[PDB]
RNA sequence: ACACCCAGCCGCAA
């Protein structure tokens, strides 16, 4: 794609199904800067 | 550490920090529960 | 100057 060559080797190309995943990253990402804190050990709570 | 003080006699009773109490939005940890019970069954037997 | 209490149960990710 960039330089306009020709690959030495050659590709397997083809359809086939994918799926995506209930797993997104917007979900799983998180980040924590003396935010609230337990009641009760007086430390970071539990959860994103 | 002494033989007599080997038998629990006067029962200390943890501050609220142990057992912090929190409104909904008073409710009463477990281990206040079981204190409120052992005083009341105290002044049952005195 | 923030607001949401906790135990249990279950699914699921590496």
């Amino acid at each position: 794609g960039f330089t306009g060559r020709k690959i030495t080797s050659q590709i397997f190309i083809g359809p086939t199904y994918y799926q995506r995943l209930k797993h997104m990253v917007d979900d799983k990402i998180h980040s924590r800067a003396r935010g609230p804190i337990q009641i009760l050990n007086r430390q970071p709570m539990e959860g994103r | 550490a002494r033989p007599e003080w080997m038998i629990v006699t006067v029962l200390p009773v943890p501050p609220l920090s142990v057992r912090p109490a929190v409104v909904m939005q008073r409710n009463q940890d477990d281990l206040t529960h079981k204190l409120a019970d052992i005083v009341k069954i105290n002044n049952q037997l005195r």
